[PDB]
RNA sequence: CCCGGCGAGGGGAGUGAAAAAGAACCUGAAACCGUGUACGUACAAGCAGUGGGAGCACGCUUAGGCGUGUGACUGCGUACC
RNA sequence: GUAACGGGGCUAAACCAUGCACCGAAGCUGCGGCAGCGACGCUUAUGCGUUGUUGGGUAGGGGAGCGUUCUGUAAGCCUG
């Protein structure tokens, strides 16, 4: 049984989420949530709730047992961005983005 | 005798020249003016 | 056993039950095809004829069918000199079976 | 809340460098 | 009266683009750099549907004088051999000869050098 | 109803012909950025293709063999206006 | 940086004279296909046959076409 969560307009960037994203990938979730307590990282955090949401959605809604789930799918998408603007020396200004991205975790017992 | 019957004659209604418009056309880039001199410009030439 | 014999401006090595493609022929699909000439012919000992065209050999085949083949393409091209243009090209073809050779 | 709007400047620049002497002068 | 040019653009894009794929880079996916592509791969087929002749002849000549020098003699003198024994066999036939079938190949040769001598 | 900060965002349930019509809402192309599968790649020198061509994978086939994808090695080859 | 045979190498794989073979281009020939211009016949008009010959191309001249949006034929025809 597949089980999703997802989190979208998190405010960091992708490049900086994916780095945390493929540490847990194809792990045990017992062990996942542990590696994702001890990285000194701000995207951890993210990630992190994201992760329990899945496994309490997979557990209340669907078939329990919550020993038996892995990380099937996980992955990092890219969202709107925000511009604004930045001044410079001698009268020049330049464009700033603020850019968020989109994350999904798959959970299953198979 | 209907509204779609009915044909000019052969030989009377040829196409008329379209300059600029690629190269199979014959016409494409410069339309027929050669290269620059005051007869190629817009608005170019001298009196009668 | 293997003969030799040329119908397109080209030479072809057959056998007993074999397909070979060949330039456009004018024959019916149905009917049968006569090669009289033979350069060549081969099994244990080789009938090979000094002056071409071993004498009495000829080679039987009935045509298959007709058709065209895939499409090529033709591009001509000058760099900067304001020209270029295209063509394209199927060639006909004829099938034929062989279905004996007599020495 | 949540809901954002920016606009733009343009001003661009103004020119009139080049203080130090000519590539190929005189 | 007023036409928009919206439609045709992208079915010519398209129709360029998709006689690229494989190509690598940008030279599959960005329409600027895949005409020149299309364009200059028409021009090498063009010139190589002629280079390919050229190179099958010198492919057969080689295999062929490769076997006759194992028999004994060299290309040139077994083709006058066989020119002046009239068989009118060509390259292709005798390169195939010569990789499949080894007592045949003997014999022309014979035939060759007697009419040679 | 459940996770969460009495959040933001989700997962169910329900409405509806349709929620991949959920208010950042008709349809939703391209550049650009990802995950998964097959093949290639760590002794090899250049407009990156084109002609020749093993091996591997998948599908069909009654062997015969085809079709699709990838492409070791090799001849020729200095973009466009 | 060898650096005044393209290299390897060569005492003939160098030079002179004579001779016979072979390789070698999109040239020529063989096989299949297209188009232009003539001449001669048939239709005795469109056209259809027999042949002969031609088909690299910028500036530029001449001849035939494809596709797009609107009006008529349209209270027609297609389409939950």
């Amino acid at each position: 049984m597949e089980t999703i969560a997802k989190h979208r307009h998190a405010r960091s960037s992708a490049q900086k989420v994916r780095l945390v994203a493929d540490l847990i990938r194809g792990k045990k979730v017992s062990q996942a949530l542990d590696i994702l307590t001890y990285t000194n990282k701000k995207a951890a955090v993210l990630v992190k709730k994201v992760l329990e949401s899945a496994i309490a959605n997979a557990e209340h809604n669907d078939g329990a047992d919550i020993d038996d789930l892995k990380v099937t799918k996980i992955f990092v998408d890219e969202g709107p961005s925000m511009k604004r603007i930045m001044p410079r020396a001698k009268g020049r200004a330049d464009r700033i983005l603020k850019r968020t991205s989109h994350i999904t975790v798959v959970v299953s017992d198979r | 005798m209907r509204l779609n019957t009915l044909s000019p004659a052969e030989g009377s209604k040829k196409a008329g020249k379209r300059l600029g418009r690629g190269i199979g056309s014959g016409l494409g880039k410069t339309g027929g003016r050669g290269h620059k001199g005051q007869k190629s410009r817009s608005g170019g030439g001298v009196r009668r | 056993m293997y003969a030799v014999f040329q119908s397109g401006g080209k030479q072809h090595r057959v056998s007993e039950g074999q397909t070979v493609r060949l330039e456009k022929l004018d024959i019916a699909t149905g009917e049968t095809v006569e090669f009289a000439e033979v350069l060549m012919i081969a099994n244990g000992e080789e009938v090979k004829i000094g002056v071409p065209f071993v004498d009495g050999g000829v080679i039987k085949a009935e045509v298959v069918a007709h058709g065209r083949g895939e499409k090529v393409k033709i591009v001509k091209f000058r760099r900067r000199k304001h020209y270029r243009k295209q063509q394209g090209h199927r060639q006909w073809f004829t099938d034929v079976k062989i279905t004996g050779i007599s020495a | 809340v949540a809901v954002t709007v920016y606009e733009a400047w343009r001003q661009l620049g103004y020119k009139g460098s080049w203080w130090w002497p000519r590539i190929r002068g005189p | 009266a007023r036409v928009k040019r919206g439609v045709i653009a992208r079915a010519r894009h398209k129709k360029i683009l998709k006689q690229a794929k494989g190509y690598y880079g940008a030279r599959s996916r960005v329409y600027r750099v895949a005409f020149q592509a299309v364009i200059k791969a028409g021009q090498y087929a063009y010139r190589d549907r002629r280079q390919r002749k050229r190179q099958f002849r010198q492919l057969w000549i080689a295999r062929i004088n490769a076997a006759a020098r194992q028999n004994g003699i060299s290309y040139s003198k077994f083709i006058n051999g066989l020119k002046k024994a009239s068989v009118e066999i060509d390259r292709k036939i005798l390169a195939d000869i010569a990789v499949f079938d080894k007592v045949a190949f003997t014999a022309l040769v014979e035939k060759a050098k007697a009419a040679l001598a």
